[PDB]
Protein backbone atom coordinates (compact mmCIF):
# COMPACT_ATOMS: atom_id res chain seq x y z
CA UNK A 1 0.00 0.00 0.00
CA UNK A 2 2.79 2.59 0.44
CA UNK A 3 6.72 1.12 -0.05
CA UNK A 4 9.54 3.28 1.44
CA UNK A 5 13.24 3.52 0.55
CA UNK A 6 15.38 5.65 1.65
CA UNK A 7 18.47 7.40 0.20
CA UNK A 8 21.37 9.79 1.23
CA UNK A 9 23.74 7.69 3.53
CA UNK A 10 26.92 8.33 4.17
CA UNK A 11 30.16 9.68 6.42
CA UNK A 12 30.22 12.76 7.80
CA UNK A 13 32.91 14.58 10.47
CA UNK A 14 31.69 16.05 13.58
CA UNK A 15 29.48 19.04 13.60
CA UNK A 16 28.81 18.52 9.80
CA UNK A 17 25.20 18.26 8.37
CA UNK A 18 23.41 15.74 6.26
CA UNK A 19 20.12 15.31 4.78
CA UNK A 20 18.24 11.51 4.63
CA UNK A 21 15.16 10.99 2.01
CA UNK A 22 12.61 8.65 1.81
CA UNK A 23 10.30 8.33 -1.45
CA UNK A 24 7.30 6.68 -1.52
CA UNK A 25 5.20 4.91 -3.96
CA UNK A 26 1.73 3.15 -4.16
CA UNK A 27 -0.03 5.84 -2.06
CA UNK A 28 -0.04 9.36 -0.90
CA UNK A 29 2.28 9.92 2.59
CA UNK A 30 -0.54 12.40 3.57
CA UNK A 31 -2.30 9.33 4.30
CA UNK A 32 0.01 7.53 6.36
CA UNK A 33 1.59 9.15 9.72
CA UNK A 34 5.13 8.92 9.08
CA UNK A 35 7.99 9.16 11.20
CA UNK A 36 11.77 8.14 11.25
CA UNK A 37 13.77 6.06 13.32
CA UNK A 38 17.38 4.76 13.79
CA UNK A 39 18.79 1.87 15.50
CA UNK A 40 22.46 2.08 16.74
CA UNK A 41 24.76 -0.96 17.20
CA UNK A 42 24.45 -2.43 20.26
CA UNK A 43 20.62 -0.54 21.11
CA UNK A 44 17.28 -0.92 20.44
CA UNK A 45 15.31 0.80 17.26
CA UNK A 46 14.48 4.34 18.55
CA UNK A 47 12.45 7.77 17.69
CA UNK A 48 13.80 10.14 15.99
CA UNK A 49 10.76 12.31 14.77
CA UNK A 50 7.47 12.21 13.81
CA UNK A 51 5.36 14.33 10.74
CA UNK A 52 2.46 16.70 12.70
CA UNK A 53 2.23 20.31 14.35
CA UNK A 54 5.80 21.54 13.83
CA UNK A 55 7.26 18.36 14.52
CA UNK A 56 7.88 16.31 17.42
CA UNK A 57 11.65 15.05 18.05
CA UNK A 58 13.36 12.88 20.76
CA UNK A 59 15.16 15.12 23.03
CA UNK A 60 18.56 13.89 21.52
CA UNK A 61 18.11 15.57 18.70
CA UNK A 62 15.93 18.72 19.35
CA UNK A 63 17.71 21.69 17.74
CA UNK A 64 19.40 19.57 15.76
CA UNK A 65 17.44 17.80 13.61
CA UNK A 66 14.79 18.49 11.16
CA UNK A 67 11.98 16.42 9.57
CA UNK A 68 10.14 17.92 6.39
CA UNK A 69 7.75 16.11 4.32
CA UNK A 70 6.88 17.31 0.65
CA UNK A 71 3.56 15.84 -0.98
CA UNK A 72 4.36 16.38 -4.68
CA UNK A 73 7.36 14.81 -4.74
CA UNK A 74 5.80 11.98 -1.95
CA UNK A 75 8.99 12.35 -0.56
CA UNK A 76 10.15 12.45 3.27
CA UNK A 77 13.56 14.49 4.57
CA UNK A 78 15.31 14.23 7.42
CA UNK A 79 17.96 17.35 7.83
CA UNK A 80 20.63 16.55 10.40
CA UNK A 81 22.66 19.22 11.83
CA UNK A 82 25.50 19.46 14.10
CA UNK A 83 25.88 15.73 14.03
CA UNK A 84 27.89 14.27 16.82
CA UNK A 85 29.08 10.29 16.66
CA UNK A 86 26.26 10.19 18.57
CA UNK A 87 24.21 10.45 15.80
CA UNK A 88 25.88 7.10 14.02
CA UNK A 89 22.80 4.51 13.01
CA UNK A 90 20.81 2.75 10.95
CA UNK A 91 18.31 5.12 10.09
CA UNK A 92 14.50 4.07 9.09
CA UNK A 93 11.27 5.80 8.15
CA UNK A 94 8.19 4.43 8.63
CA UNK A 95 4.28 4.86 8.13
CA UNK A 96 0.81 3.65 10.25
CA UNK A 97 -2.23 4.39 8.24
CA UNK A 98 -4.12 7.48 9.35
CA UNK A 99 -7.94 6.10 9.21
CA UNK A 100 -7.00 4.05 12.51
CA UNK A 101 -7.58 7.87 14.21
CA UNK A 102 -4.26 6.26 16.36
CA UNK A 103 -0.59 7.85 16.66
CA UNK A 104 1.96 5.41 17.74
CA UNK A 105 4.28 7.94 18.11
CA UNK A 106 7.86 6.22 19.14
CA UNK A 107 6.23 2.71 19.35
CA UNK A 108 8.41 1.56 16.41
CA UNK A 109 6.48 -1.89 16.62
CA UNK A 110 3.14 -0.52 16.00
CA UNK A 111 3.88 1.40 12.30
CA UNK A 112 2.93 -0.86 9.40
CA UNK A 113 5.67 -0.01 6.68
CA UNK A 114 9.59 0.33 7.00
CA UNK A 115 12.16 1.56 4.48
CA UNK A 116 15.36 -0.33 4.35
CA UNK A 117 17.74 2.44 5.90
CA UNK A 118 20.61 3.82 5.54
CA UNK A 119 23.92 3.67 7.62
CA UNK A 120 24.87 7.66 8.95
CA UNK A 121 28.33 7.20 10.13
CA UNK A 122 30.00 10.51 12.29
CA UNK A 123 33.24 10.54 12.84
CA UNK A 124 34.97 12.58 15.39
CA UNK B 1 -29.13 15.43 42.52
CA UNK B 2 -26.66 17.03 40.29
CA UNK B 3 -23.08 16.34 40.29
CA UNK B 4 -20.61 19.42 42.46
CA UNK B 5 -18.17 21.34 40.55
CA UNK B 6 -14.58 20.23 39.65
CA UNK B 7 -12.41 20.47 42.89
CA UNK B 8 -9.15 22.23 43.42
CA UNK B 9 -6.61 19.95 41.38
CA UNK B 10 -9.82 17.42 40.33
CA UNK B 11 -8.86 18.91 36.48
CA UNK B 12 -6.26 16.74 34.22
CA UNK B 13 -3.25 19.15 32.99
CA UNK B 14 -2.44 19.34 29.97
CA UNK B 15 1.07 19.67 31.18
CA UNK B 16 1.07 16.52 32.60
CA UNK B 17 0.44 15.00 29.30
CA UNK B 18 3.34 13.90 27.86
CA UNK B 19 1.95 11.91 24.79
CA UNK B 20 0.58 13.25 21.51
CA UNK B 21 -2.56 15.47 21.78
CA UNK B 22 -2.82 14.08 18.75
CA UNK B 23 -4.95 10.98 19.66
CA UNK B 24 -7.48 13.10 21.75
CA UNK B 25 -8.16 15.15 18.54
CA UNK B 26 -8.31 12.61 16.27
CA UNK B 27 -11.61 11.60 18.95
CA UNK B 28 -13.16 15.35 18.12
CA UNK B 29 -11.91 16.28 15.09
CA UNK B 30 -14.97 15.66 11.78
CA UNK B 31 -14.52 11.68 11.55
CA UNK B 32 -17.20 10.50 14.06
CA UNK B 33 -20.00 7.62 13.85
CA UNK B 34 -23.32 9.07 12.93
CA UNK B 35 -25.85 6.73 11.32
CA UNK B 36 -29.69 7.04 11.50
CA UNK B 37 -32.26 4.75 11.85
CA UNK B 38 -30.50 1.58 12.07
CA UNK B 39 -31.00 -1.60 14.30
CA UNK B 40 -28.58 -3.62 15.85
CA UNK B 41 -27.59 -6.91 14.17
CA UNK B 42 -25.73 -8.68 17.04
CA UNK B 43 -25.48 -8.79 20.55
CA UNK B 44 -21.28 -9.22 21.77
CA UNK B 45 -21.36 -9.96 25.19
CA UNK B 46 -23.75 -8.76 27.82
CA UNK B 47 -23.35 -5.01 27.27
CA UNK B 48 -22.38 -4.66 23.64
CA UNK B 49 -24.57 -4.08 20.17
CA UNK B 50 -22.92 -4.49 16.78
CA UNK B 51 -24.83 -2.07 14.05
CA UNK B 52 -23.89 -2.16 10.23
CA UNK B 53 -23.74 1.25 9.08
CA UNK B 54 -22.05 2.62 5.60
CA UNK B 55 -18.45 3.79 5.48
CA UNK B 56 -19.46 6.02 2.70
CA UNK B 57 -15.44 6.62 2.39
CA UNK B 58 -16.46 1.39 0.37
CA UNK B 59 -19.74 -0.11 1.60
CA UNK B 60 -20.20 -1.51 4.99
CA UNK B 61 -18.68 -1.05 8.26
CA UNK B 62 -19.15 -2.63 12.01
CA UNK B 63 -19.73 -0.58 14.82
CA UNK B 64 -19.88 -2.26 18.25
CA UNK B 65 -21.36 -0.53 21.07
CA UNK B 66 -20.56 -0.44 24.64
CA UNK B 67 -23.18 0.40 27.37
CA UNK B 68 -22.11 0.36 30.85
CA UNK B 69 -24.54 -2.33 32.19
CA UNK B 70 -26.81 -4.61 30.65
CA UNK B 71 -30.16 -3.77 30.68
CA UNK B 72 -29.17 -0.62 28.23
CA UNK B 73 -28.30 -3.42 25.74
CA UNK B 74 -31.34 -5.13 25.73
CA UNK B 75 -33.40 -1.97 25.53
CA UNK B 76 -32.17 -0.86 22.40
CA UNK B 77 -31.10 -4.54 21.08
CA UNK B 78 -34.37 -4.73 18.88
CA UNK B 79 -35.03 -0.95 18.13
CA UNK B 80 -34.54 1.60 15.22
CA UNK B 81 -32.04 4.10 16.73
CA UNK B 82 -29.52 6.93 15.91
CA UNK B 83 -26.18 6.19 17.02
CA UNK B 84 -24.10 9.44 17.22
CA UNK B 85 -20.67 9.34 18.65
CA UNK B 86 -16.66 9.08 18.99
CA UNK B 87 -15.74 6.11 17.38
CA UNK B 88 -11.67 4.50 17.94
CA UNK B 89 -9.58 1.15 16.04
CA UNK B 90 -6.82 0.84 17.60
CA UNK B 91 -7.23 -1.96 20.17
CA UNK B 92 -10.67 -2.28 19.03
CA UNK B 93 -11.66 -5.98 19.35
CA UNK B 94 -15.41 -7.84 18.93
CA UNK B 95 -16.46 -10.31 16.78
CA UNK B 96 -20.22 -11.27 15.59
CA UNK B 97 -20.43 -14.25 17.90
CA UNK B 98 -6.16 -8.96 20.61
CA UNK B 99 -6.66 -9.36 16.70
CA UNK B 100 -5.50 -7.09 14.14
CA UNK B 101 -6.67 -3.02 13.81
CA UNK B 102 -9.52 -3.67 10.76
CA UNK B 103 -10.64 -0.63 9.13
CA UNK B 104 -14.19 -2.36 8.98
CA UNK B 105 -14.21 -2.23 12.92
CA UNK B 106 -14.54 0.39 15.12
CA UNK B 107 -15.67 0.58 18.35
CA UNK B 108 -17.51 3.47 20.41
CA UNK B 109 -19.78 3.96 24.17
CA UNK B 110 -23.39 4.86 24.44
CA UNK B 111 -24.25 7.34 21.91
CA UNK B 112 -27.45 5.65 21.01
CA UNK B 113 -31.33 7.29 20.84
CA UNK B 114 -34.80 6.20 19.95
CA UNK B 115 -35.31 6.91 16.58
CA UNK B 116 -39.21 6.53 16.18
CA UNK B 117 -40.77 9.92 17.74
CA UNK B 118 -37.59 11.48 18.37
CA UNK B 119 -36.94 13.70 15.61
CA UNK B 120 -38.17 17.29 15.38
CA UNK B 121 -38.80 19.42 12.91
CA UNK B 122 -36.51 21.97 12.63
CA UNK B 123 -32.96 21.91 13.63
CA UNK B 124 -32.97 22.96 17.24
CA UNK B 125 -29.91 25.75 18.35
CA UNK B 126 -28.17 25.39 21.97
CA UNK B 127 -26.05 27.92 23.21
CA UNK B 128 -22.39 27.22 24.35
CA UNK B 129 -21.14 30.05 26.80
CA UNK B 130 -16.80 29.61 27.29
CA UNK B 131 -14.93 30.59 29.82
CA UNK B 132 -11.31 31.42 29.27
CA UNK B 133 -9.67 31.58 32.71
CA UNK B 134 -13.23 32.62 34.10
CA UNK B 135 -14.11 35.23 31.42
CA UNK B 136 -16.52 34.74 28.85
CA UNK B 137 -15.47 35.89 25.53
CA UNK B 138 -16.37 33.43 22.96
CA UNK B 139 -20.35 32.22 22.72
CA UNK B 140 -21.61 29.89 19.78
CA UNK B 141 -24.25 27.28 19.54
CA UNK B 142 -24.89 23.77 18.48
CA UNK B 143 -27.32 22.06 16.71
CA UNK B 144 -29.18 18.75 16.83
CA UNK B 145 -32.57 17.28 15.65
CA UNK B 146 -33.72 15.05 18.35
CA UNK B 147 -35.98 16.08 21.37
CA UNK B 148 -33.80 13.76 23.67
CA UNK B 149 -29.99 13.86 22.49
CA UNK B 150 -26.71 11.82 24.43
CA UNK B 151 -24.76 14.34 26.34
CA UNK B 152 -21.87 12.78 24.11
CA UNK B 153 -23.72 14.28 20.65
CA UNK B 154 -23.46 17.40 22.11
CA UNK B 155 -19.59 17.09 23.77
CA UNK B 156 -18.85 16.13 20.39
CA UNK B 157 -20.64 19.31 18.68
CA UNK B 158 -19.38 22.03 21.48
CA UNK B 159 -15.83 20.25 20.69
CA UNK B 160 -15.42 20.23 17.42
CA UNK B 161 -16.43 23.67 17.18
CA UNK B 162 -13.24 24.49 19.74
CA UNK B 163 -11.28 22.23 18.15
CA UNK B 164 -11.65 24.29 14.68
CA UNK B 165 -11.75 28.07 16.22
CA UNK B 166 -9.73 27.98 19.65
CA UNK B 167 -7.25 25.09 18.84
CA UNK B 168 -8.60 23.37 21.91
CA UNK B 169 -6.13 20.06 21.06
CA UNK B 170 -3.60 19.86 18.44
CA UNK B 171 -1.03 17.65 17.28
CA UNK B 172 1.29 17.78 20.43
CA UNK B 173 -0.07 19.43 23.30
CA UNK B 174 -3.40 21.87 23.86
CA UNK B 175 -2.58 25.90 24.30
CA UNK B 176 -5.19 25.61 27.49
CA UNK B 177 -4.35 23.85 30.69
CA UNK B 178 -7.23 22.87 32.11
CA UNK B 179 -10.84 22.26 30.85
CA UNK B 180 -14.09 21.09 31.43
CA UNK B 181 -17.96 20.76 29.65
CA UNK B 182 -20.78 21.26 32.00
CA UNK B 183 -24.22 20.64 31.39
CA UNK B 184 -26.92 22.08 32.90
CA UNK B 185 -31.07 21.12 32.86
CA UNK B 186 -32.99 22.63 35.15
CA UNK B 187 -31.13 23.03 38.63
CA UNK B 188 -29.11 19.85 37.75
CA UNK B 189 -25.67 19.85 36.02
CA UNK B 190 -22.82 17.23 35.41
CA UNK B 191 -19.71 17.62 33.61
CA UNK B 192 -16.56 16.19 32.02
CA UNK B 193 -12.93 16.82 31.86
CA UNK B 194 -11.42 17.38 28.61
CA UNK B 195 -8.11 16.79 29.00
CA UNK B 196 -6.18 13.32 28.66
CA UNK B 197 -5.15 11.67 32.33
CA UNK B 198 -1.36 12.27 33.32
CA UNK B 199 1.55 10.17 31.79
CA UNK B 200 2.97 9.26 28.41
CA UNK B 201 0.12 7.28 27.17
CA UNK B 202 -3.59 8.63 26.05
CA UNK B 203 -5.52 5.30 26.03
CA UNK B 204 -8.67 6.29 23.94
CA UNK B 205 -10.90 3.70 24.96
CA UNK B 206 -11.12 4.36 28.69
CA UNK B 207 -11.71 8.04 28.25
CA UNK B 208 -14.49 7.64 25.71
CA UNK B 209 -15.88 4.90 28.38
CA UNK B 210 -17.55 7.81 30.60
CA UNK B 211 -19.96 7.82 27.44
CA UNK B 212 -21.26 4.02 28.53
CA UNK B 213 -23.73 5.81 30.70
CA UNK B 214 -25.83 6.48 27.33
CA UNK B 215 -26.65 9.65 29.24
CA UNK B 216 -29.36 11.50 27.38
CA UNK B 217 -30.74 15.58 27.41
CA UNK B 218 -33.65 17.19 26.55
CA UNK B 219 -32.67 19.47 23.77
CA UNK B 220 -35.05 22.38 24.89
CA UNK B 221 -33.96 22.68 28.19
CA UNK B 222 -30.45 21.73 28.17
CA UNK B 223 -27.18 24.49 28.21
CA UNK B 224 -23.83 24.27 28.05
CA UNK B 225 -20.92 26.13 29.63
CA UNK B 226 -16.86 25.18 28.80
CA UNK B 227 -14.46 26.42 31.20
CA UNK B 228 -10.92 26.19 29.68
CA UNK B 229 -7.46 28.20 31.60
CA UNK B 230 -4.50 28.69 29.71
CA UNK B 231 -0.54 27.86 30.35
Amino acid sequence: QVQLVESGGGSVQAGGSLRLSCAASGSTVSAYYMAWFRQAPGKGREGVAVIGGSGVYADAVKGRFTISQDNAKNTLYLQMNSLKPEDTAMYYCAAYWKGYKYHPKFDDSAYEYWGQGTQVTVSS
Amino acid sequence: ESQPDPKPDELHKSSKFTGLMENMKVLYDDNHVSAINVKSIDQFLYFDLIYSIKDTKGNYDNVRVEFKNKDLADKYKDKYVDVFGANYYYQCYFSKKSHQTDKRKTCMYGGVTEHNGNQLDKYRSITVRVFEDGKNLLSFDVQTNKKKVTAQELDYLTRHYLVKNKKLYEFNNSPYETGYIKFIENENSFWYDMMPAPGDKFDQSKYLMMYNDNKMVDSKDVKIEVYLTTK
